[PDB]
């Protein structure tokens, strides 16, 4: 101009944008890094370190698995008639009953957890010519030898084990789930002395499905006083369908059925403790905040959760580019 | 910027301005002053406010899924379970990265535009009474009290009233 | 005034606009938009693709030769339509890997059968049951052959059947499961059965299961079905001393582009190149929210029931 | 609009105009008039018309796939089959939601750009014979009949002919 | 493009300009000449060079995966393994298609804007000493040698010293 | 109007660079549009041969992975080998006793991912039975033989006593035992080799078990044999134990294979292997891993671009091209 004192009859009018002192770097299509006024984190990296029980109905398995609790293990009798949204399995859990294996244990674990209930109902299975309630020292309940509370170990009555045959029609409007099994003796003498016949057989069958499993007499590892085993199976009887159980030996009979539902429940393996709080997302690392759209805590989740990603941080700009003075 | 307003012909922003994103700093007979522009500020906030909701819905509720962790080595059916999960994670990881890049890219594009929009909006009112000096500033060639600054700010600037005084001061 | 002239620029706009969504805004009005998510026709169009209506038969019953599914002999298709009111009306049967077979047959897209000269020395052929009535009389699956004793003898059957063709043969056989020991020693003489169907590259052996099953169309016995594929230059062999539900021939397998679908809607003449359980749908749009189950040139299924694309500028009506 | 033309300095759109997306209105010695700009209109239509075919291909054939609905309860294998499809649906549902917003965002901006360019094109032609009145209107400071307007529309306006006339009335 | 610079108000490009992307052409008492601009060029190259690295991960290793080729018919287990791979490929095929279309669109817009930004930068320097001819050209209305031209290209052109000379040329 | 440019005037024009020979790309706005430059993002061409200077490639030649594992006479060169990628040729074949493997693919995957055929012998005591049984269908050198890793057990004198042995895992890694059962051609051949009519094999750990019954019947002659064998495997983890009970038909193991959580795999190809530099491999030879996508094969190993359906994708590395005149 220069005129150190500006004139009365003219004016100046400048335009501009705001700014902050300490900005933050984001990534765009154009730039690798670029400073903005404020940004926000989209990836939940921090867990709460515990499971919140006030949102969804949680159930702690303690030292019992979902299958042990279902089967009816002596030290899992507290779990009778329980329903849940999320069952929790601990790493230190175990079995202290008769040693067993379940062909396709994973599929059975999936079906029970999804239904989300252990609602058992006993039924009047009329067994003819056999001794009910078999007991074992490997499975102790109280001050006596016992067995799985939802299973029935059938053995010979006198000097004869006749061919069993029983009916049980499903007259309800829901799916019944029967859990049954078969025994595997350690020697030929056990087989012959226990169930008379040299070879047992268990033909469970409906109008459409059938299952026949033959025993296999042989030595297995010593497990709580037993070198024998018991295999477990299941058959889902549909509304109107009829259950039939034919066997001439080695039958571990079912006492009743489980009520199956198209549930919205599940099971999870986690070792963190459960505590009083509110959270709608649950991972093996505890519950997490479900406000962020993504998370880097765990791929395994249950409930209203954000989507898992390999990135640990994604800054979304919530403001303009910052240009300090 | 692509319009070249922010970090361009505007050398820098102002840390002094705290009641808005865009505004005016002026100097006249009555003195200096400042005033934020609420219309251009709000337009930028309206768009930026929760701009992930327009593509990703808050969060989905999910229940029983497949097993993503195993203890025993099994083979075929296990391999497929692993492969399915990685492909999902890989595809979502890509989507998240691409999303933020475009959102961030767009966030800078719109704010840069607003600064440029307000600049042109002002220039049109001023007509031939002022000149773009450079640095995002206008030299107004007539007397302009705070009442006359408000008239530019609220859109009711009547350039015809000052045109005689303005044109005369420009060409001398 | 004559000394000056005014020239104004602008753009067009309409009275009734339409709302669309962008990255910037939730709902913004534009001059014109269009829908990108596909309603069904309520019927499966059988002009473009070859459609086959099962009516009261499944794909397996039509394959095995169930009395009320003999209309489906020597049929080929692009899409086999199974009705929910389907049923079996022959001998009660089960099939290990039922769904796997259903897919292989549906994928092939044909029930071409060719009877082969099987010699069965010392056994009664063409066994029949009252559960499987063909013309108000006892009968059996038309593609299977129930063999039983002849006289007081059931000898160890042993036959062979080479593939001297240039394509994969599909054999469908089974094994009878009797209800009691009396049926076993009456029908098949022996106390226990055995069936060994094998090739140079595989083998399947199955023992019967003497046990009572639920009452189905008169019988408490069962039959288990098992399939076996024979490649070009390979050879089939069937050894058995009891309970063999023998095959009469083979089905031709080919890498078709066919499939099977469950649906309960009418089928009639119309023009469409996508098919769902709800019916045929128009494939003009890129997406659809009718059904995830599809077949043909079909739009992609998504969760959303509407996605409006803008095909015009922003709408700014006059005051 | 990011250029600030549509719903910006141009107050509103014209319902009266039919044969074009953008155009001119004017007044002069020979009364009022209206016209439409084909060149700018066609650029808008070309970009918009069938713009998904540069992203989503022509719908291809899909035959036998896998089971998506199940009457029975089977366990492990079924859970995977359901999970596989559930994963497919969400990823496509996202891509669809994403695409449409991007495509729409682009369609708003390209049309907003065309309006701005048409205004700049005219401004450059008039040189210093006219002035921005605001509302996308130009005040021409010389006698401009319909034949002179036509020259502005098809891009043959020679400002040097009306230089001395304009600059006299101007200042 | 959207700014209407490249293939817009500027008629065509220069094949002769090999030392840069953007530049100048001038004419005065001392003849004609052509000089590139390094600032606009560098800004464009930094945005384009390895632009896919900002969205795609540094290609990582994949080891044992599922089987994707079968010589027999197996059924339910095989159909799923084929379906998983088909579903995967179609999604990456789409992501690749959409990405390239967006990045190409971004390239055309950013380059078109850098053209427009250099023009508007020069217009603000010249103030009222020059007029826009159209065709992206400027008519300077005063004595302007190669030393004066050079001051515009590096950004130290003081319009005030020429102003009085230019205003008399423009309106008389 | 004056033709000569006055000394009190000057012209200044702004422009962009151009090129005579442009290239086409696709944007959101345009299907084809000419740009100053472009680059390809799809690697559609392979090198035509597999490289072995980055990853260790092992040519399988006439042997498959399983035929090299079991000890097929013409695969004896593959003993104590290790790899990152194993190449199985289509012309490969088996030349020993005819066999099958229930879930053949699953075992193939486990060993290929393990990436090693490191064998270790163990002292199994098969009291009261013959060992090293061999067939005419498996000629090692010019004499009868058998799979080197398997041991065929038959009767001694006139008895096949109930075999029962155990082998605990006191190491710090997983043991993989490859074992099997033999299927005769008739009842006559059954009692001839193994005395007892009903053969049986029980292989059991403390928590799992696999019981297999033989299969009898005439089958097609493969190298002069109607008899067949089925192969099974058992994973024994650190701390667990192995036990094998059987009264016939046992094709016993001689030792264990070492298992690893490796990064190895297996590939089907008929392309030669030679010296070169590449971090990506497909069934069509190695591929250049510079471009982000590829269009050679969906089966890939190593640091590879993502497979897509498109054979070409042009990215613009330059502005809009507009030639002169
Ligand atoms: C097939 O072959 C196998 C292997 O030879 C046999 O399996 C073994 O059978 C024997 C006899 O039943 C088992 O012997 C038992 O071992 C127990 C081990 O339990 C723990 O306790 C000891 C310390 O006491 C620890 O050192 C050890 O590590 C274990 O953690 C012992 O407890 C038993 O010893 C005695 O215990 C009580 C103490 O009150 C005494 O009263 C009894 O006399 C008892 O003998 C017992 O010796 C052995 O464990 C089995 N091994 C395996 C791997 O299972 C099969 O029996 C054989 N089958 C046939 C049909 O021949
Ligand atoms: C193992 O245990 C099971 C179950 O106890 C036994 O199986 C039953 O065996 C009996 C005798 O063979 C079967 O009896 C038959 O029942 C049929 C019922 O089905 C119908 O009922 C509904 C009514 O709700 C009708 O709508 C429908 O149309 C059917 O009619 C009857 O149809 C049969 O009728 C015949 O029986 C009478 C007997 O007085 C005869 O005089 C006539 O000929 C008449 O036609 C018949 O009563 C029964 O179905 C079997 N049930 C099941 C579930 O299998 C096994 O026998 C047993 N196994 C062994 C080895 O003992
Ligand atoms: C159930 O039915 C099946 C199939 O019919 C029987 O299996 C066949 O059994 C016979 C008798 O053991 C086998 O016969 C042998 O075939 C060998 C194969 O080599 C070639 O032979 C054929 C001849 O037509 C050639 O065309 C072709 O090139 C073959 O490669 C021959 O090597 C043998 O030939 C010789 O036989 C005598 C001994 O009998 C020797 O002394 C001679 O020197 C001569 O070399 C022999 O003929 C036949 O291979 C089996 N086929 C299959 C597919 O398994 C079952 O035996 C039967 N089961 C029961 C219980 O009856
Ligand atoms: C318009 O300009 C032309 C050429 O541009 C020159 O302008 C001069 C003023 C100066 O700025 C120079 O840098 C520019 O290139 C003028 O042509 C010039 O005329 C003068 C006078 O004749 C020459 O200067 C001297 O003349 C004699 C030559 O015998 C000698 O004493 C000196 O060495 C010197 O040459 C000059 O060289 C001319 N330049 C050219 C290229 O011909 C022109 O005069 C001017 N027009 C008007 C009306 O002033
Ligand atoms: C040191 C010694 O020699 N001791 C034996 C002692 O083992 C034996 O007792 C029986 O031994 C048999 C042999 O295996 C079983 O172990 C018996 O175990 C029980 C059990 O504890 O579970 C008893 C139980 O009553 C049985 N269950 C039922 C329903 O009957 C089971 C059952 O037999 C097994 O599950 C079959 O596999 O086993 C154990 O009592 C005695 C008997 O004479 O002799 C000592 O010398
Ligand atoms: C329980 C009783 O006393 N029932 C009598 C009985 O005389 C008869 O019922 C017969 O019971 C047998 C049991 O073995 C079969 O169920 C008979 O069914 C038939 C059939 O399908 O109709 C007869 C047929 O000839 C048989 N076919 C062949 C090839 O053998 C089949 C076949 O044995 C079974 O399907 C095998 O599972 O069974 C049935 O007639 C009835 C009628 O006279 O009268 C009762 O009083
Ligand atoms: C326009 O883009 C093209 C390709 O997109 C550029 O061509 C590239 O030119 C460079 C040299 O500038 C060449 O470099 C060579 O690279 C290969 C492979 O890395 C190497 O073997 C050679 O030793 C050399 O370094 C290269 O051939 C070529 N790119 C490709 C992929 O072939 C061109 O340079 C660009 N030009 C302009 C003006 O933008
Ligand atoms: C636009 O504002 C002007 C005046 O400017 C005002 O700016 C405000 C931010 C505030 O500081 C206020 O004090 C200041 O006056 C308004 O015009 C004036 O209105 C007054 C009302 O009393 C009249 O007395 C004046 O004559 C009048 N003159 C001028 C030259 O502006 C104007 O009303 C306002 N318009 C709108 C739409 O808000
Ligand atoms: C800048 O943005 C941050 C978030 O990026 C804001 O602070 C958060 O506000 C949310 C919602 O009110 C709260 O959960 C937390 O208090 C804050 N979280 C974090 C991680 O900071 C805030 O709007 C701005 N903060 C500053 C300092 O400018
Ligand atoms: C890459 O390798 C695969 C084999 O894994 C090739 O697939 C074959 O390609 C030929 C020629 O196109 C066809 O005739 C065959 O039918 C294909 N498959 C098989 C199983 O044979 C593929 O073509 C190879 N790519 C090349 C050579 O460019
Ligand atoms: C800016 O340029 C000023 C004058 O222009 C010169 O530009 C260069 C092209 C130079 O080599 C000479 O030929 C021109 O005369 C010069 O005075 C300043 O030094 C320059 N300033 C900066 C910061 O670059
Ligand atoms: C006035 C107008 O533009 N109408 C359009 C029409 O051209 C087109 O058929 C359709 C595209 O979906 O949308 C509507
Ligand atoms: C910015 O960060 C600095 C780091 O030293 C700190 O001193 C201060 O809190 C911040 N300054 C402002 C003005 O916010
Ligand atoms: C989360 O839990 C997993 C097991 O599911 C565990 O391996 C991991 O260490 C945990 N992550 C933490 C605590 O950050
Ligand atoms: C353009 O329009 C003007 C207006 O009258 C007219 O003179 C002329 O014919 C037109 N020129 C061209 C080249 O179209
Ligand atoms: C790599 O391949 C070459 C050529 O086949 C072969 O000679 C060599 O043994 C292989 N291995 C190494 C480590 O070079
Ligand atoms: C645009 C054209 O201009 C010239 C005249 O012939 C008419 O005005 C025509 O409309």
């Amino acid at each position: 101009s220069q005129n150190p004192i500006s004139n009365n009859n003219t004016a100046t009018l400048c335009l501009g944008h705001h700014a902050v002192a300490n900005g933050t770097l984001v990534k765009t299509i154009s730039d690798d890094q670029i400073e903005v006024t404020n940004a926000t984190e989209l990836v939940q990296s921090i867990s709460m370190g515990k499971i919140c029980n006030n949102s969804y109905r949680i159930l702690d398995g303690r030292n019992c698995t979902l299958i042990d609790a279902m089967l009816g293990d002596p030290h899992c009798d507290v779990f009778q008639y329980e329903n849940w949204d999320l069952f929790i399995e601990r790493s230190s859990a175990f079995s202290n009953c008769y040693p067993y294996d379940i062909p396709d244990y994973a599929s059975l674990r999936s079906i029970v957890a999804s239904s989300g209930t252990l609602e058992f109902t006993a039924e009047g299975f009329t067994w003819t010519g056999v001794t009910q309630n078999g007991r074992s020292g490997a499975c102790k309940r109280g001050s006596a030898d016992s067995f799985f509370s939802r299973l029935n170990w059938l053995t010979k009555s006198g000097n004869s084990y006749p061919t069993l045959n029983v009916t049980m029609p499903n007259n309800k409007n829901f799916d019944k789930l029967y859990i049954w099994g078969i025994h595997h003796p350690s020697s030929n003498q056990e087989q012959t002395k226990l169930y008379i016949q040299e070879s047992g057989r268990v033909t469970v069958s409906t109008k459409r499905s059938q299952q026949t499993i033959i025993p296999n007499i042989g030595s297995r590892p010593w497990v709580r006083g037993q070198s024998g085993r018991i295999s477990i199976y299941w058959t889902i009887v549909k509304p109107g369908d009829i259950l039939m159980i034919n066997s001439n030996g080695n039958l571990v009979a079912p006492r009743g059925y489980f009520k199956l539902k198209t549930g919205k429940s599940s099971v999870m393996r986690s070792d963190v403790p459960i505590d009083i709080c509110v959270s709608e997302c649950i991972t093996p690392n505890g519950s997490i905040s479900n406000e962020k759209p993504f998370q880097n805590v765990n791929k395994v989740t249950y409930g209203k959760c954000p989507k898992y990603i390999r990135q640990n941080t994604l800054k979304l700009a919530t403001g303009m580019r910052n240009v300090p003075e | 910027g692509i319009f070249g307003a922010i970090a361009g012909f505007i050398e820098n922003g102002w840390e002094g301005m705290v009641d808005g994103w865009y505004g005016f700093r002026y100097q006249n007979s009555e003195g200096t002053g400042q005033a934020a522009d609420l219309k251009s500020t709000q337009t930028a906030i309206d768009q930026i406010n929760e701009k992930l909701n327009r593509v990703i819905e808050r969060t989905n509720e999910k229940f029983h899924q497949i097993e993503k962790e195993f203890s025993e080595v099994e083979g075929r059916i296990q391999d497929l379970e692993k492969y399915v999960e990685d492909t999902k994670i890989d595809l979502w990881s890509y989507n998240a990265e691409l999303l933020v890049a475009l959102e961030n890219q767009h966030t800078i594009d719109l704010t840069d535009a607003e600064m440029n929009k307000l600049f042109e909006k002002t220039r049109r009112q001023l007509r031939e009474n002022a000149e773009d000096m450079g640095g995002g500033c206008f030299k107004i060639y007539h007397k302009c009290d705070n009442a006359c600054i408000g008239s530019i700010r609220n859109g009711t600037y009547d350039h015809y009233i000052y045109r005689d005084e303005a044109l005369n001061n420009r060409f001398q």
